[PDB]
């Protein structure tokens, strides 16, 4: 239900991207939303579905009792992370939340940096903490450290501030 | 649970209740009632034909009626020959659907698949381990539509 | 015979030539009778030679999605759009066959 | 425009752009159109034969008839509306988008190097007394028939 | 112009009935005509479902006919004949009669082809006095035929 | 045969037993069902015909028209002469004045004739044409004259023989519009002389109204039965092919 | 665009009317028809 | 009826400004019996359908 | 923007410059037996030398 | 008989109906006029289709 | 016109074709002249038909 | 020939072969008259005691358009300078009572005002206003976004961006109007039953070979007008 | 679900890469559904469009189960299996 | 509590329309199990006074409505009120009242604008003793009493026009303008013309009074 819940939230988005921006780029933002966000979910798809069929549970707590190989939870903790990363947007992938934020309406752009972002954080952090992983998070930190590199050193060359605002 | 007596005009009505969902039975299996005929030939089925046959043949002569007038509903740029035709054609069909359909129970009858008048001399015991169905049948009309739920 | 991705070409052209409810039709036939028949060749039919079939069926996805991926973006026909849906679900079935063999 | 309080409206015979047609039977035609439209509109409006334009013109959005041609376009979507225009005009139109070419080169009827998409041209000052010629365009599919 | 809806409802009703003789069925899990077809739970369930499939279909196919004829009654004569035979595909016991019975299907799939309307009454009267070529019919039966052949030889 | 004997049986049921008892049910059902909604509703009418409505003594005499439009209102003393023509949602009072038309009178859509003061004559002659929206009060017209659409002619206007007066004028009280002469303006002014093209291109206008006139006249006096053949043809005739109509 | 009453019932709007007197008498031939509320 | 009324006893400015303020009047309980009456074609369907939109949800989840 | 989608846009338009958008007869009876030979051949060599 | 302006006996014939009717071939089979048309229709099939009708009727 | 579509009759005229739709010369040949032909006539359409051929 | 006693008046007449075509949402008064080729798009209101004649050329009308209550649109049958004369109107267009249209081409959000004569040939660009009492001379175009007035029409000024929406607006607003109108009227009609009995509506004169009923499958179909034969 | 429990990831993989671009391929045609006006794509039938109301409650009755059929998943994968077990009994 | 009566009144309204199309549509299915054809008759649908769910017109006994007009929604009239052939007044937006002693001519269209300033009332009120000649259209007006307009007239919305004034024909009266007491203007931007005589305005009362004579005349008549 964690997964489904985390899922239900692409249809209303797109609607309302698609429906309610006066802007006439926004019909393809709405595009490249998607296919972002899906591919995404793709990724925490094939994790979450990796979880399920090798300990038949949909509990958190009985995880507690099944451990997962080296090799296993190494393919789990990099499928979630960057499936997660592509919502909550890592370096190599913000291009469709920049294009989003232009074309978007000013309102829905409020709704997706204040809070729906963040759903990325939560799922993860469950996800994260539920698994033994023995693998080093230098890799994961290194991408979250460009990203912020990235992010700041491009916000000297913005006039728009709707896309200035998206790279803080 | 109680079954249409057979050879009797409401016979055919056993052919709606059953004991499993399942088309067939196994390879080895038994019948639910002792076999008459195994290995029967055309004639006879038609020898065993009785009032529950001549029933269903009955139902189908009742039911053809508004079937083929719905069908008949659809016709457009037709005469008044045509029309009483195909009526005749539609009904001659559903008549000969349901003397199929009797002929079908007939030779159920003679293998034991449906009831025939017999009872084993051995019941088949069997215990109810997975029942899903005994009290949702017992407060329904399904308990109609089942045989020993 | 079913059109699949190395050969799927002349569907699109069957498609493009064929009325919708035609095309109804025709997919429900499809999906219903011809691809289930041919996938229960593999999972119920021919099983004693799944050692011989897997590779080849692999082999045949892998080319198709290579084929695929690439054509079914310089299309500008609705039957040709409905034919590619059918193509590119035929190809994921596949897969899914091959998955349940092993 | 530009006009001052007071004024009488101008006449629509002096803003008529005239397009002159050899038809595919080899007959001569004398078609009015006006500045910003396509010429595929002004053609389909006079009922002009030999066009199929099964695409009627593509999307609604992202048009090859903006004077900026945006680079998320998609193009035309059927190239069934090709003319042959005469050196003059179509030396000034210039050369071609690379979508359109794509869509020109790649039709089952034979081409030229004067030919041009109808529902890719816009209508300009410049295109009076200007001369075409429509062969028969090729159908496509099946509903092209209904 | 005779309209096909009676003819589609006769599909329907005789169809209708097919899933009545299912649903009455008794019987052995064997083969039956010399081992060339199959009785048992699985191809009886294959059958069920395609007639079914089949019933609705044609259900919507009889509410969409009224309200343009665009089809003729061969047509749903030879859709009547792919619903009649392909479970009995599904029922097959060799790859014999499996492929006799797909070539049968086959047939009444290209007599389907055959009788797709050609020419429409339309607005378009700029195109009397000149000659245009479709060739979309010929194409449909060119490859359908040539994939069967195909096939059928391997 | 005992198919085709049940057959025939159902057929006369339907018709003497199962027919006359839903009918008789539903107009009951409905004649209760309007009464609940009351005030609150209100039901299908017959609508009157106006064509010919008599007041006192003032009988029209109107049956050498071609064409009266079945919504035209025509009551008093109006008098028109043969090939004339009324066209739909016109209003013609004879009651307040006299009105006179004459042969291949054209009168157009929504077309007012009634004189302002109770005892004018408003006399139009032949071959004249008047467009819609328009105007006519206690007025003299004399033949081939043209009158454009919403047009206003007043309580003292006399045209003279092929006078023209431009779509959209008002000719003032108490004016003379002299021959082949067109006027236009809200204050009607001498505009110019006519022009041999102008004039053809008025007549044949005239003459394809008058033709437009037989048409409609043809079409508009169908019987509720043919109405219905009508129907059903169309409805056929989109569901025709080639073929059928190479037979027909 | 709005669609609300103006004219409300709850209280009546304070208002005066010497301010933008009419007209209404002394009219030539070419000037226009005098406005009708002018309250403010 | 202030309309009905005789107002040839009163100056034009008078009559004109009689006549604004009953239509003024009668223009606002007209539109309060319209807007009791929409407000009744809400409050119908929401007592009619909601406990069977209820009973489908949870007959459908839980 | 470029090593993320114009990547894969110019290698499907580069792919689409190499494909017949109409079929033609002589490529589809190409194309079958091109498909029978050489899966044939494919087939026979990993069994043989793979 | 008009209840509060509706009329109960309202009633239109319809004009539109099959030429076929009151055809001898139309009449209940077993009648004298019903095996006249009969007869005259199976001897005009005959003749047309000779070696169609020996065929069927003969071998059945 | 009865019986011939969105054909409309003008004066003088009963008129051949849709309105605003170009009229053909050969029909008009075709129409006026039966079977007359003085001499073969090339116009641009028999030397068109000349060059495909 | 005249003297019945109910009127034999129908809303929509088709003249041979030319048939009237509307489209959803739209309604057209039962005291209005249209005939012949006359296509409607969606959510048109056609008020009460309007002609409208598509019968020597076709006239085109699009979604979300109003016509007033005396309003007569018709056709010429040709134009001088060769363009078609067929009646073209746009999708936001307002055309207010007593006004006549002639043989000519309106764009998308365009107003005309109430007592308008609009003549042959003219063209009134996209987001034009023609004031209340004024006639366009035939063969004129009028500049998009432009406000003209007087029977000889005069320029006046542009209209702003705010012009434009309000007009859009108010165009947008007829819809409920005529939705309501719409629901007064119930899918049967009754006035059949308040008739009596006639020597021919019992005994035909003659009888015709039955064929496909012109409401063929109406069970099936949405009764979306009630106003529909 | 099945791959995984199969323990099939190149499988996955390429069922992954099938999926992403043939959802590509379909929400490429959201874009063009956008224009300028109503449509008008409707057949007419005296002198009216013609709705079909079977049709109409047939799209209702799928869209219900396309929107909310995950709720009902669990009775036809049961069905589902009933079925596939006698493949082999 | 009155929206319990409301919510009751539309309950009731629903349940009459639910029977009546019930019956409407057994009829239909009576004639064709009948081969009766009298419930295809397509005759007029038109209505001469068309009431809004609680909008009805209201009118006395002794007004002449023709029955080509055609009064939809809130429409009071007063006593010795003609209406003219083929006039529409359309309230469904806002009412229309109309004083006594009033004649509306054949062509008049009379409706009202959504919405208007504060202050201004947007429905369209007629006052006693007038007359409106034919062709003219009315929005959202405030007419007096003793007013004369002629014909082809179009007066928009906000327009008041005062006690005794006349309105030449063929004119338009701009929106929300003032045209004072006993005075003459014409001209579509309508223009002043000279003070009213006592003469004139005798000559308009008796006019009035005459063309009411006539329409009761015809009304009795019609009757
Ligand atoms: C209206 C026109 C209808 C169609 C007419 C044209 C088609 C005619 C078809 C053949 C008719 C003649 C058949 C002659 C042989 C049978 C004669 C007969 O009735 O015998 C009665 C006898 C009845 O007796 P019995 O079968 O009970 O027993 C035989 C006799 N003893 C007891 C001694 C053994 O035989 C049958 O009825 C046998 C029927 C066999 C049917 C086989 C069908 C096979 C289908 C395979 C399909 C594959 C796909
Ligand atoms: C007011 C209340 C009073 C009290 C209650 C009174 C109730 C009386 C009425 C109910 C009882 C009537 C008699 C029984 C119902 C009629 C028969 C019927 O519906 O059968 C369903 C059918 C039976 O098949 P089954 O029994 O499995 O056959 C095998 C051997 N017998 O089953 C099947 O066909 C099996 C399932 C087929 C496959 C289904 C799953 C796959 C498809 C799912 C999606 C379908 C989408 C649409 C497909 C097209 C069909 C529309
Ligand atoms: C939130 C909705 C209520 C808002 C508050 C409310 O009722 O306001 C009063 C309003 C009438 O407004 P007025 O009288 O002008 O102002 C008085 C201010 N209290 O009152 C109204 O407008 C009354 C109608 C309100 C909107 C419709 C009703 C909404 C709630 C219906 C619930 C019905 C029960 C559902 C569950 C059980 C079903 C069996
Ligand atoms: C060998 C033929 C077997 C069938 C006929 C047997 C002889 C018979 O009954 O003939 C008499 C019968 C009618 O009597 P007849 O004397 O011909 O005429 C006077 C009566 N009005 O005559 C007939 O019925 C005519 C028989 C014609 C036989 C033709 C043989 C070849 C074709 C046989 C087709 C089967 C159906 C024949 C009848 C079709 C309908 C006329
Ligand atoms: C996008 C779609 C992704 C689909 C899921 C599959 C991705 C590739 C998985 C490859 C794999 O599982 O390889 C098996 C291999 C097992 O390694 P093994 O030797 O058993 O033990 C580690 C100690 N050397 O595994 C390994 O050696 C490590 C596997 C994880 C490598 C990092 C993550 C790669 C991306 C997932
Ligand atoms: S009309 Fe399709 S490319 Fe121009």
């Amino acid at each position: 239900l964690f997964f489904m819940c985390y899922e239900l939230l692409l249809i209303p988005s797109f609607l309302i991207v698609y429906f309610v921006s006066p802007s006439r780029r926004a019909i393809q933002a709405s595009l490249y939303f998607v296919i972002w966000t899906q591919l995404g979910s793709l990724l925490v798809l094939i994790a979450i579905s990796y979880i399920i069929s090798i300990t038949n549970t949909y509990e958190f707590n009985d995880l507690k009792y099944f451990n997962f190989t080296n090799s296993e939870s190494t393919i789990i903790i990099f499928l979630i992370f960057l499936g997660f990363g592509f919502k909550a947007p890592i370096w190599p992938f913000h291009y469709w939340l920049t294009k989003t934020h232009v074309e978007a309406p000013s309102g829905f752009s409020i709704y997706l940096s204040g809070f729906l972002v963040k759903t990325a954080l939560y799922g993860f952090y469950k996800f994260n903490t539920s698994i033994f992983i023995d693998i080093d998070s230098s890799i994961f930190i290194a991408i979250c450290i460009m990203g912020v590199v990235d992010s700041s050193l491009k916000m000297w060359g913005q006039t728009d501030l709707k896309k200035l605002v998206a790279y803080g | 649970s109680q079954t249409f007596a057979h050879d009797s005009f409401l016979g055919g009505l056993n052919l709606f209740k059953r004991r499993d969902p399942r088309f067939v039975l196994d390879q080895g299996e038994r019948p639910p009632y002792p076999i008459i005929n195994s290995n029967s030939s055309f004639v006879d089925v038609l020898s065993n034909f009785n009032k529950a046959d001549f029933g269903l043949v009955l139902f189908s002569a009742a039911i053809g009626f508004p079937l083929s007038r719905w069908v008949l509903k659809g016709l457009t740029f037709s005469s008044l020959n045509y029309r009483r035709g195909l009526f005749s054609s539609v009904y001659g069909g559903v008549i000969l659907w349901g003397l199929v359909l009797g002929f079908n129970n007939s030779y159920y009858r003679l293998n034991g698949f449906v009831d025939n008048g017999l009872v084993w001399k051995r019941k088949e015991r069997k215990l109810n381990k997975y029942d899903f169905t005994s009290e949702f049948e017992d407060n329904s009309f399904f308990k109609k539509l089942r045989i020993r739920d | 015979k079913l059109g699949i991705a190395p050969i799927q070409l002349y569907k699109i052209e069957i498609y493009k030539g064929l009325p919708f409810l035609s095309i109804f039709f025709y997919t429900t036939f499809y999906f219903l009778i011809f691809f289930l028949f041919f996938s229960l060749l593999f999972i119920y039919y021919l099983s004693a030679l799944n050692n011989f079939f897997w590779i080849i069926l692999l082999i045949i996805s892998i080319i198709g999605i290579f084929y695929i991926i690439s054509i079914i973006f310089d299309i500008n026909l609705f039957k040709a759009f409905l034919a590619y849906s059918t193509i590119i679900n035929s190809i994921s079935f596949i897969l899914l066959i091959i998955a349940i063999i092993f | 425009h530009h006009h001052h309080a007071g004024d009488q409206a101008d006449r629509v015979a002096d803003k008529i752009i005239w397009i002159n047609i050899q038809n595919r039977i080899g007959q001569f035609e004398r078609i009015s159109a006006f500045e910003g439209e396509s010429l595929l509109e002004a053609l389909q409006r006079n009922k002009v034969a030999g066009i199929v334009a099964t695409c009627e013109g593509g999307e609604d959005i992202n048009t090859m008839l903006e004077k900026p041609i945006d680079p998320v376009t998609y193009g035309p979507f059927c190239s069934s509306c090709q003319v042959v225009v005469s050196n003059p005009w179509r030396n000034k139109m210039g050369n071609l988008h690379y979508l359109e070419e794509r869509n020109l080169v790649r039709s089952s009827y034979p081409t030229t190097e004067n030919s041009r998409l109808a529902c890719c041209i816009l209508v300009e000052k410049w295109m009076n007394e200007m001369i075409i010629s429509i062969p028969q365009n090729p159908n496509s599919v099946y509903e092209d028939n209904m | 112009k005779q309209n096909p809806s009676f003819i589609i409802r006769l599909n329907l009703l005789l169809n209708s009935l097919m899933v009545l003789y299912l649903i009455t069925f008794n019987g052995y899990s064997s083969t039956f005509w010399w081992s060339h077809f199959k009785l048992n739970n699985y191809s009886l369930y294959m059958y069920l479902l395609v007639i079914i499939f089949n019933n609705y279909f044609l259900y919507i196919t009889e509410k969409h006919i009224k309200i343009l004829n665009n089809y003729s009654i061969d047509y749903f004569f030879s859709i009547i004949n792919i619903t009649l035979f392909i479970p009995m595909i599904f029922l097959s016991n060799t790859l014999f009669t499996f492929f006799f019975l797909i070539e049968l299907v086959s047939c009444a799939i290209f007599y389907k082809f055959i009788v797709s309307k050609i020419s429409f009454k339309n607005s378009n009267y700029k195109d009397n006095y000149f000659s245009i070529f479709s060739k979309n019919y010929l194409n449909v039966l060119f490859y359908q035929y040539w994939s069967s052949f195909f096939s059928s030889v391997m | 045969m005992l198919r085709l004997r049940l057959f025939d049986a159902y057929e006369k049921i339907s018709m003497t037993f199962l027919g006359p008892l839903y009918r008789r049910i539903g107009k009951s059902l409905a004649q209760t069902g309007l009464n609940i909604q009351q005030p609150y509703t209100s039901d299908d009418r017959l609508v009157p015909s106006l064509r010919n409505i008599r007041v006192t003594n003032k009988i029209p005499s109107i049956n050498d028209s071609e064409f009266i439009a079945p919504n035209s209102v025509v009551i008093g003393d109006v008098i028109t002469k043969e090939g004339s023509s009324i066209w739909y949602g016109a209003t013609l009072r004879g009651e307040l004045g006299p009105i006179e038309i004459g042969k291949q009178t054209v009168i157009q859509d929504l077309v007012n004739i009634q004189s302002g003061k109770q005892n004018q004559k408003t006399q139009i002659g032949d071959n004249v044409f008047i467009g819609p929206n328009s105007y006519i009060q206690s007025s003299k017209i004399n033949d081939n004259s043209f009158v454009g659409m919403g047009s206003t002619v007043s309580t003292g206007c006399n045209l003279a023989s092929n006078a023209v007066v431009a779509a959209g004028s008002v000719v003032p009280e108490n004016t003379q519009v002299p021959s082949n002469q067109i006027w236009a303006g809200s204050p009607a002014q001498y505009l110019r002389d006519i022009t041999p093209e102008e004039r053809q291109v008025l007549q044949e206008h005239h003459q394809e109204c008058v033709q437009l006139a037989r048409i409609h006249a043809e079409e508009t006096e169908k019987s509720f039965r043919e109405v219905l053949n009508d129907f059903d043809r169309i409805t056929a005739e989109a569901e025709y092919d080639h073929e059928s109509l190479a037979l027909q | 665009r709005q669609n609300f009453a103006k004219n409300i019932t709850t209280t009546d709007i304070p208002k005066d009317s010497h301010h933008f007197a009419a007209k209404r008498s002394g009219f030539t031939q070419t000037e226009q028809a005098p406005f009708a509320y002018n309250d403010v | 009826n202030v309309l009905l009324s005789n107002r040839k006893n009163l100056t034009p400015q008078e009559s004109v400004q009689k006549v604004i303020n009953y239509a003024l009047l009668q223009d606002a309980k007209q539109r309060s019996r319209t807007l009791r009456h929409i407000k009744a074609s809400w409050v119908i369907p929401a007592l009619l359908f909601t406990y069977p939109a209820w009973y489908l949800a949870k007959g459908a989840v839980n | 923007e470029y090593l993320t989608k114009k990547t894969i846009d110019s290698f499907i338009f580069n792919n689409n410059r190499f494909n017949f958008i109409n079929l033609v007869e002589s490529k589809y009876f190409l194309q079958i037996l091109t498909l029978i030979l050489y899966l044939f051949f494919i087939t026979i060599f990993i069994l043989f030398y793979i | 008989f008009f209840v509060d302006k509706y009329n109960f006996s309202r009633r239109v014939v319809d004009h539109r109906q099959p030429y076929d009717l009151n055809f001898s071939i139309n009449n209940p089979v077993g009648s004298r006029v019903w095996f006249k048309a009969w007869k005259q229709k199976a001897i005009g099939n005959f003749l047309n289709l000779v070696g169609v009708h020996y065929a069927f009727y003969g071998a059945g | 016109v009865k019986g011939k579509g969105s054909i409309r009759k003008g004066i003088h005229g009963e008129g051949f074709g849709a309105p605003s739709h170009a009229h053909d010369a050969l029909i008009h040949q075709i129409k006026q002249s039966k079977d007359t032909m003085d001499y073969q006539n090339i116009t641009n359409e028999v030397a068109q038909n000349f060059a495909n051929h | 020939k005249y003297g019945e006693n109910i009127s034999k008046h129908r809303s929509l007449m088709s003249l041979y072969d030319l048939h009237p075509q509307i489209g959803y949402q739209s309604y057209i008064a039962p005291n209005s008259t249209v005939i012949g080729e006359v296509t409607i798009g969606n959510e048109t209101t056609v008020w009460y005691n309007s002609v409208i004649r598509g019968d020597v050329n076709a006239v085109q009308i699009g979604n979300n358009v109003s016509i007033g209550e005396n309003v007569v649109i018709h056709t010429a049958g040709s134009l001088p300078t060769g363009q078609p004369a067929s009646v073209d109107i746009g999708h936001y267009v307002i055309i207010g009572s007593k006004s006549t249209i002639y043989s000519c081409t309106i764009q998308d959000e365009v107003v005309i005002g109430q007592g308008c004569v609009i003549l042959e040939g003219a063209r009134i660009e996209k987001g034009a206003m023609i004031a209340a009492n004024s006639v366009v001379p035939p063969g004129r175009l009028i500049p998009a976004g432009t406000l003209w007035a007087g029977n000889p029409c005069t320029f006046v000024r542009n209209l702003t961006k705010s012009e434009l929406a309000t007009n859009i607006d108010h165009a947008k607003k007829q819809l409920h109007l005529a939705q309501q109108h719409r629901y007064e009227y119930l899918p049967y009609n009754s006035a059949y039953l308040q008739k009596s009995n006639s020597e021919e509506d019992l005994n035909p004169t003659k009888y015709d070979d039955v064929t496909i009923n012109y409401n063929f499958g109406d069970e099936e179909r949405a009764q979306e007008n009630p106003l529909k034969y | 679900l099945y791959s995984s429990f199969k323990s099939q990831y190149l499988l996955i993989l390429f069922m992954t890469i099938l999926n992403i671009f043939g959802m590509y391929f379909y929400i490429q045609n959201l874009r063009f559904v956008v224009k300028k006006n109503k449509s008008s794509i409707l057949n007419y039938k005296n002198y009216y469009v013609n709705i079909n109301y079977s049709i109409t409650l047939n799209i209702i009755l799928l869209n219900f189960f396309n929107f909310f059929g995950i709720l009902f998943l669990s009775d036809l994968i049961i069905i589902l299996n009933y079925i596939s077990s006698y493949i082999y009994i | 509590m009155k929206l319990f009566q409301a919510m009751w009144t539309r309950t009731i309204y629903s349940i009459g329309r639910m029977v009546r199309e019930t019956g409407l549509a057994l009829d239909r299915y009576g004639c064709k199990l009948e081969q009766d054809i009298s419930c295809y008759e397509p005759l007029s649908r038109h209505r001469n006074i068309l009431p809004i769910y609680d909008l009805v017109p209201t009118f006395y006994h002794s007004t002449f409505i023709a029955p080509n007009s055609s009064l939809i929604g809130a429409v009071y009239l007063g006593q010795n009120t003609v209406v003219g052939y083929g006039s529409t007044l359309r309230g469904d937006n806002h009412a229309i009242r109309v004083g006594h002693n009033t004649v509306i001519g054949d062509k008049v269209a009379i409706s009202n604008v959504a919405t208007l300033a504060a202050g201004i009332p947007v429905s369209t009120n007629i006052g006693n003793h007038v007359n409106i000649g034919a062709g003219c259209v009315l929005q959202s007006c405030v007419v007096d009493d003793n007013v004369t307009v002629g014909h082809n007239t179009v007066i928009l919305e906000g327009s008041v026009l005062e006690r005794g004034s006349v309105i030449a024909p063929n004119s338009l009266v701009p929106a929300g303008r003032l045209i004072p007491s006993g005075q003459l203007w014409a001209g579509s931007p309508v223009r002043y013309v000279r003070d009213l005589k006592e003469e004139e305005i005798k000559l308009n009362l008796e006019q009035t009074e005459q063309n009411l004579s006539i329409g009761k005349t015809h009304k009795s008549s019609l009757i």
